[PDB]
């Protein structure tokens, strides 16, 4: 009945968001099971000489799963768009269960987690804390690499190796004379970057 | 390192997956659906669909909603991916939005009040009616019913800039 | 677009657009009467011929 | 040198300035390298207007 709130068109409100039911208290505890996701990432771009390098490392094995307390439902299929073309990214229906039964391995699954976001991806601020409350939007992400079998399990020796990213130093000749000579091997594969560019 | 450069969009995206697929869920429920094979515990998810119209991507032949309207045999089941771009707003700058389903629903909105205005109140004149038709289908009735409805809190309508307004989880 | 007018109608009663009633039910909506006293369904065709 | 004017905008500032505007260009960059904007706020005293 009342017109006077007919002027003002152009008005908003804020509202308090929530997460989804699966990501509340979806923190993984010690002694239950928990579920992990594996996120594939399929190339959807033609390989080429431009395109080689991430069409053959996102077809590795060596993906990385979401870990929850509570099951995820069927997700659709999504579309990304990289700079090299598009990408298809599907999360397997049949979750990984597995157990933790020690509390510092807890610990360092949320280390790795939290490091990715922290040096990775370098999402992280000054306040951001490493959150165990087990509450609103609450979950890991952990590496995985090949088993026995077809079975994938966790990829312990990276977590417990990558708690922090190493910082670029760089090594003068006095310090390199005694250093081991560079092989191939340790080479192939990973990631490197020039401390002196 | 290259798979988890893509992990922020994908964990966005999921976000609001896991909320589209509450919404099919609730609305299947709700019309007594959710027992349909297609609806059931055996619903494979379609995958997303690019909507490449937007700008940063003799005989008749019968219409498809009546006619799924009339038979059921043609009834579709309702795409997780439709939800998730139902809440999806133009604000936030992903690759489908809400507009398209928009302009259907709200000429379907209209078409319902006024039949239901029309059924109910049969004996006034058409001022009176165009009004109240007016009030119903208004900006305001809809986002208080919609409020109660507690669906505005998950909704996709920011752009994503996960370094600078974005909480990992 | 997935379910038809008739399965789309029940959604105004869960968004409580139209209130619903014993008499006439949401999904009926395609049965519209042009009721009233403003017919008179007695009136011999020729009149209106 | 290259083509890339990017780089070529940086290389030539480094080397057309003396070691106090390049240590001082080098310690802007490694103190925020990639921080929020929100987050950084300093103030630069240098004596002439």
């Amino acid at each position: 009945t009342a017109t006077v709130n007919k002027a003002d068109k152009s008005k908003d409100r804020t509202y308090k968001t929530e997460c989804p039911l699966e990501f509340y208290d979806a923190l993984p505890r010690v002694g239950e099971i928990c579920y992990a996701y594996e996120i594939f990432l399929e190339p959807q771009f033609e390989s080429c000489e431009y395109t080689e390098h991430m069409y053959l490392n996102l077809q590795t094995p060596r993906n990385y799963a979401i870990l929850l307390r509570n099951k995820l439902p069927r997700l659709a299929e999504m579309p990304l768009f990289s700079n090299q073309g598009k990408l298809h990214v599907r999360v397997a229906n049949a979750p990984l269960e597995v157990i933790i039964q020690n509390s510092e391995q807890l610990e360092l699954l949320h280390q790795f987690h939290g490091m990715v976001f922290r040096d990775i991806l370098k999402i992280w601020h000054p306040f951001f804390v490493l959150d165990r409350r087990s509450k609103e939007n609450s979950y890991l992400v952990v590496p995985l690499i090949l088993g026995a079998g077809e079975q994938k399990c966790f990829d312990w020796e990276l977590m417990t190796n990558f708690r922090r990213l190493p910082q670029s130093h760089g090594s003068n000749v006095q310090q390199r004379e005694q250093q081991p000579a560079p092989r191939p091997e340790d080479f192939e594969g990973k990631i490197v970057t020039q401390w002196y560019a | 390192w290259l798979k988890l450069i893509f992990l922020p969009s994908i964990l966005n995206r999921m976000y609001f997956l896991l909320h589209a697929e509450a919404l099919r869920k609730r609305f299947n429920t709700y019309l007594n659906l959710h027992l349909l094979p297609f609806n059931g515990t055996d619903y494979m998810p379609r995958p997303l669909e690019i909507d490449y119209s937007l700008k940063r991507n003799g005989k008749v032949k019968p219409l498809l909603i009546l006619q799924k309207t009339v038979s059921k045999e043609h009834i579709t089941p309702a795409e997780q991916g439709e939800f998730l771009a139902a809440i999806t707003a133009s604000s936030a700058a992903d690759v489908f939005d809400m507009e398209r389903l928009e302009i259907l629903g709200n000429s379907f909105l209209k078409l319902s009040a006024t039949l239901y205005l029309a059924s109910k109140y049969s004996d006034w004149n058409e001022g009176t009616l165009t009004e109240v038709k007016s009030k119903l289908v208004s900006n305001r009735n809809l986002l208080f019913c919609l409020i109660d409805a507690d669906i505005p809190k998950t909704l996709n309508t920011i752009q994503f800039t996960p370094r600078y307004t974005w909480l990992p989880p | 677009k997935n379910y038809g007018l008739q399965h789309a109608f029940k959604m105004l009663e869960y968004f409580k657009i139209c209130r619903a009633d014993i008499d006439k039910p949401l999904t009926q909506l395609l049965n519209l009467e042009l009721g009233g006293k403003k017919m008179r369904a007695n009136v011999n065709t020729t009149e209106i011929d | 040198d290259d083509d890339d004017d990017n780089v070529n905008t940086e290389e030539v500032i480094m080397n057309f300035s003396t070691p106090k505007v390049q240590r001082f260009l080098m310690s802007l960059k490694v103190s925020f390298a990639d921080k929020d904007p929100k987050d950084i706020c300093c103030l630069v005293f240098v004596e002439r207007r």
